[PDB]
């Protein structure tokens, strides 16, 4: 009824984000659906503050509103970066064994972005585009999100497949679309060898009125990572200005993994299987023009790797060990070969 | 084994179109080589001058670089192939959060923060003491009455008509407009607040930034925010009428005369009647008359 | 012009810890000339030592019994040459054509050589514990002896932190260096007030002189005053540093009949009460 | 028997301290003692990294054994401050209703110290004390730790006292003594205002032969902070070389506090306390010569603080909302009044 709570929520860049909720589950004489407030303080090596206010409420069966109201500062793009300030709103509405659910949003997001890369480090976030995108913008943003889990873990599955399709309409600004699928299948008595393909697309168009208001380096996609494409540093791939990833406007970056269960007779009953992967992508910045041109670019100069490693898959974590070899790369990548430590929740 | 990377390809060089067209209704190229040895001011916002037809920075520190930059170089202001353009930016373009930068080099590229530009500013007449000793009074006394007058003194859509990057069309007609005009309400008080950071205003005037930082605006501290602006006021009326019996220059203007003609140019870009503009205009209009006259040694 | 001049000091004597107080007690002295006696005749002077009747929180205050609070020496100073009706032996007023140059060297004094006093009063170890925290005790309230010096240390750290900022043999490699940031800031500071003072008058004292010269009286009057005259002298020779110390010592041998004081008020002297109601007001 | 589990223990400063700790209950054909092992891996806002073995061995009825091989590093002193690498091994022997227990170890540890303050800051770690604690060290030291416990709740005291005297001798090099004790007692039949005290004192004998080799800043004593005398940042008190808290040999921190039980008729059955306080003490570098001398200056010259707050007793966690003026205050102290919020287990 109060359940004050801890854990770690596990980032992006094998990073952890730890938090402190509060709780409060309120009786039926505010309200008469079943309300549930929440306070979220989080803490972490990127994250200066983070204020997360959430009131969960079911409204039917199948039906559950939250009100997110957020005010959190956290830094971003790792090698000094950028610090956002990033507060308002957020009114979702979740509608309800395959796992199926819509969920449309809308938030409003007044959002800061200083350029704290301290300029004794000379080149670095010092380019002509991350010298425009400092700066105040409010944005509303419209949103919907589709998943069609039909596998039967999301901890460590054997069967089912994936379906994520996201769509986000800032009205006036850009529309982003994205697509993520999974298919896992498995080859043995014991569940042993376990194929797992994973392929991740996405697009980005700016409706904005003879391509003024540009996209935010925020909201632009990118590619490369441990938590993605793995060979590469997080933000490694795409288009530069300088020696900043300035994201592109369109991606796709597929997948494969196989895990063999680590063949010897003590420990063949816990979660370390051998993992070898092949990962690659591609992210352009197309023109506005064509859906044609856009998948003419992003089939012609990809960047791929394939390594061999270590995975134990936790409850809350999926602990990768992997040395990781590129076997194709553009120029301007930052390459990250040799052992390279994974953690997280989202891996593809 | 270092040979890995099988396919090592060209450097991906699609860039977005639409991010290098607010890089281009930002820049405002100073008319007079490479690419290496061309640096980009950075400025709060910018002004059309009315007699001239010139683009202006609308501070005065931010002004004084942009005339300073076009004497040292011979260069000629831009009217509102790797020249050394200006570039209207966020203040938020740096750990420091004070706009009068300089982006030099695109490679090896050195930015040289307000603070870093000031040192190379002041030392250049640090020959004569005389000089300094007026050079460091508007500095102090002329600046922190321009900053007072602009925080409190003007409105709100005067300080980011100023101070700020943002958008304006004048007129509430569109969705977005409604959108632009609450970042101006929203956004207002994160750069005044940025702002006193800058001469070290913060520490000159400790207790009207104080009364920044705080909600509901105590009563006692609004009695004693009028005592510290008039008395900034009456200080600063005897600058500007002492001023008046040296503006006399035996050839190219001195880092003083563009350090004048930056505070009359952007005070009188002020349209709310704040009282250096309403003091500038009817007292001293013998100040008018020479910052237009050294705003002509720069333009063609 | 009629008021009440507020101050740091007790007892007739302004506080070693305010150049800018020890200043306009050496202003009202040298204000004898008819010109000069008419802008100070009407002001009382108070060592109320209570920052809650300034608009700075900085008392050097001149209140003016109307509500006109003037905060600092170089602004109440400007404010009563300003005020002169207007119908060489003393402090003289300086004439039209040189009001700006002595605008500047006071403004100079103020944000340049007043920075580096209260690095020397707040910020060196040895000057601090040995005289300056021996201070509060006797000019403020009881329970408020703490506070009130604490956040001086933290403007005066502000303030100077762009220009000064086997465990023994570290730490005097350490104090060497800031004892050479310290004696290439004053050595600029004075030789630039010292090339500009030279274009008025080499003849007669000003009031940018006596924030120069009270900001010379407690620097080389502290504990570590004995290198900083001894690092002056290297540059500036004796001949200087002994005639702006005999100017320095006739303003304190000097006597305080035109200073006409008054003991403060139950509005001021920063009580239990009346710091209680002064937070009171402040907030609701 | 394996009990993979996991935390994250939110602490003061905003930390995370992200605990995953793994263990193997042994059988009886290595040992004959009841043996079980443990590998902590901690990450946190200050922890860079953190492996710690654990072996703990059931000697006898009353008798635990515990070597524990560790290597962590961690930030230290919160402006940027000191990362310390810290690697070695501890043999602690722990001896044995009033709690009640001696603990003898004995650790060696390899220490190493950087500067990390990132020098752009330009004043802070900078201090002519601080340039000569860098470097590598390695010391053995013995110790003890006596416990007398006699609170009957150690989650949410209402009657009993504490008394905590643990010594720390490195053999020729320094001699830390430390006591601590409580007292809680409470008057009404709802056990209602809960009266508390809490004193705690500390010596440090530098035992090296005419003053030579100092002891280093990680083992000095510290003062101030939210699990401290509250009203003052952490490492906020006691002498300063240039700004940085440079600790003591030898302090004293008393504290006082009330809590009445948050007296609405609704709510008075939960951990909700009003929380009155009134914390203080005194850190002192004294002269190694005389214990009267040491006593003169601890008891001069004090920096205390009272105020309100409101306070909830988790579990695993002492949540502190206070509102805090400083009475009296050092010159060079750290002063934070106002909002502060508390969090951990220990406090005084």
């Amino acid at each position: 009824t109060f359940t004050a709570k801890t854990g770690t929520n596990f980032g992006n860049d094998n990073d952890a984000e730890a938090y402190l909720q509060f709780e409060k589950l309120i009786d039926k004489k505010y309200l008469k659906l079943p309300t549930r407030v929440n306070l979220e303080i989080l803490r972490g090596t990127k994250i200066h503050s983070s204020f997360l206010f959430n009131s969960y409420s079911s409204l039917s069966p199948q039906s559950i509103l939250n009100l997110k109201v957020f005010s959190q500062f956290y830094n971003w793009n790792t090698n000094k970066g950028l610090d956002i300030g990033q507060r308002g709103a957020r009114l979702s509405l979740r509608y309800e064994s395959p796992t199926l659910f819509h969920e449309w949003f809308l938030e409003t997001c007044w959002r800061s972005t200083k350029i704290c890369s301290q300029g004794t480090s000379a080149p670095y976030m010092y380019s002509g585009t991350m010298l425009s995108q400092a700066g105040d913008q409010l944005r509303t943003i419209l949103g919907h999100t589709f998943v069609l889990d039909k596998r039967d873990h999301i901890m460590c599955p054997t069967k089912g497949s994936m379906l994520k399709w996201s769509n986000e309409l800032s009205p006036g600004k850009h529309l982003k679309t994205q697509l993520e699928l999974n298919s896992v299948k498995s080859w043995m008595n014991d569940d042993f060898i376990t194929f797992s393909t994973t392929i991740k697309t996405g697009y980005l168009k700016n409706l904005s009125s003879q391509q003024s208001l540009p996209v935010h380096i925020c909201d632009k996609f990118q590619s490369g990572g441990p938590s993605d494409i793995r060979g590469f540093q997080t933000f490694g791939l795409g288009p530069r200005d300088l020696y900043d990833a300035v994201g592109g406007d369109a991606f796709v970056s597929y997948g494969l993994s196989v895990f063999s269960r680590l063949p010897w007779k003590k420990v063949e009953k816990s979660n370390f299987r051998l993992h070898w992967f092949f990962n690659g992508g591609k992210l352009v910045n197309h023109d506005n023009t064509s859906l044609g041109n856009c998948i003419g670019q992003l089939s012609k100069e990809h960047s791929t790797s394939t390594g061999i490693g270590l995975v134990l898959r936790h409850p809350m974590a999926r602990f990768e060990l992997n040395f990781t070899l590129p076997i194709t790369a553009h120029e301007n990548d930052l390459i990250r070969k040799g052992f390279q430590f994974g953690l997280g929740l989202a891996f593809l | 084994f270092d040979t890995f990377p099988l396919q090592t390809y060209a450097a991906q060089t699609d860039k977005d179109e639409a991010v290098a067209l607010e890089i281009q209704r930002r820049s405002y190229t100073f008319t007079e080589l490479t690419v290496e040895g061309t640096y980009k001011l950075g400025v709060y916002n910018v002004f059309l001058e009315a007699n001239t037809g010139a683009a202006l920075a609308t501070d005065p520190w931010c002004l004084f670089v942009q005339l300073a930059l076009c004497q040292k170089n011979g260069l000629v202001l831009p009217t509102h192939t790797c020249n050394h353009e200006m570039l209207v930016l966020s203040r938020l373009s740096n750990p420091d959060e004070a706009l009068p930068i300089l982006v030099e080099g695109y490679k090896k590229r050195i930015i040289r923060s307000t603070v870093a530009i000031s040192e190379i500013m002041r030392s250049r007449i640090l020959d004569d003491a005389e000089q300094l000793m007026y050079y460091t009074l508007l500095d102090t006394v002329l600046y922190d009455c321009w900053i007072t007058q602009i925080i409190f003194c003007a409105s709100d859509a005067q300080f980011m008509e100023l101070y700020s990057c943002q958008k304006l069309s004048g007129s509430i007609v569109t969705p977005l407009d409604v959108e632009n005009s609450l970042l101006q309400k929203l956004s207002a008080k994160s750069l005044k607040i940025s702002l006193t950071k800058r001469n070290k205003f913060q520490f000159r005037h400790r207790e009207i930034v104080k009364s920044m930082q705080g909600v509901y605006h105590n009563h006692h501290n609004s009695v004693n925010q009028e005592q510290v602006l008039n008395v900034l006021f009456e200080n600063s009326k005897q600058v500007l009428l002492g001023l008046k019996d040296m503006l006399k220059s035996d050839g190219q203007p001195t880092y003083l005369h563009l350090k004048i003609a930056s505070y009359i140019l952007c005070i009188t870009n002020v349209k709310e009647p704040i009282k250096l503009k309403t003091f500038v205009e009817n007292e001293c209009k013998e100040l008018v008359q020479f910052a237009q006259d050294t705003l002509k040694n720069f333009v063609q | 012009v009629k008021g009440s001049v507020h101050l740091w000091g007790k007892d007739g004597e302004a506080s070693l810890i305010s150049v800018d107080s020890i200043a306009l007690v050496w202003f009202i002295k040298l204000c004898t000339s008819e010109e000069a006696k008419s802008m100070v005749a009407g002001l009382q002077i108070v060592f109320s030592n209570n920052t809650d009747l300034s608009s700075d929180g900085k008392l050097p205050v001149l209140i003016l019994d109307n509500g006109t609070k003037v905060s600092g020496y170089v602004n109440i100073v400007q404010f009563l040459h300003k005020n002169i009706c207007t119908s060489e032996e003393d402090l003289a007023i300086v004439g039209k054509k040189d009001r700006l140059l002595e605008y500047s060297l006071l403004n100079y004094v103020d944000v340049e050589i007043s920075r580096l006093t209260d690095y020397q009063l707040f910020l060196n170890t040895k000057n601090y514990n040995e005289y300056t925290k021996k201070l509060f005790s006797k000019l403020l309230y009881f329970p408020m002896w703490y506070n009130t010096p604490l956040q001086l240390r933290s403007q005066a750290r502000e303030n100077c932190e762009e220009i000064i900022g086997k465990i023994k043999g570290k730490q005097e490699l350490q104090q060497v260096k800031y004892n050479l940031q310290f004696d290439n800031r004053l050595q600029s500071c004075v030789s630039n007030w010292l090339a500009a003072r030279k274009k008025l008058d080499d003849s007669v004292i000003l009031s940018s002189d006596l924030l120069f010269l009270a900001n010379l009286y407690v620097q080389l009057g502290l504990p570590d005053g004995n290198r900083i005259r001894s690092k002056l002298e290297q540059t500036f020779g004796s001949e200087l540093l002994n005639s702006m110390s005999n100017k320095i010592d006739d303003f304190v041998h000097r006597p305080s009949n035109n200073l006409e004081q008054r003991d403060p008020q139950f509005r001021e002297q920063g009580n239990v009460v009346m710091s209680l109601y002064n937070l009171a007001c402040k907030y609701i």
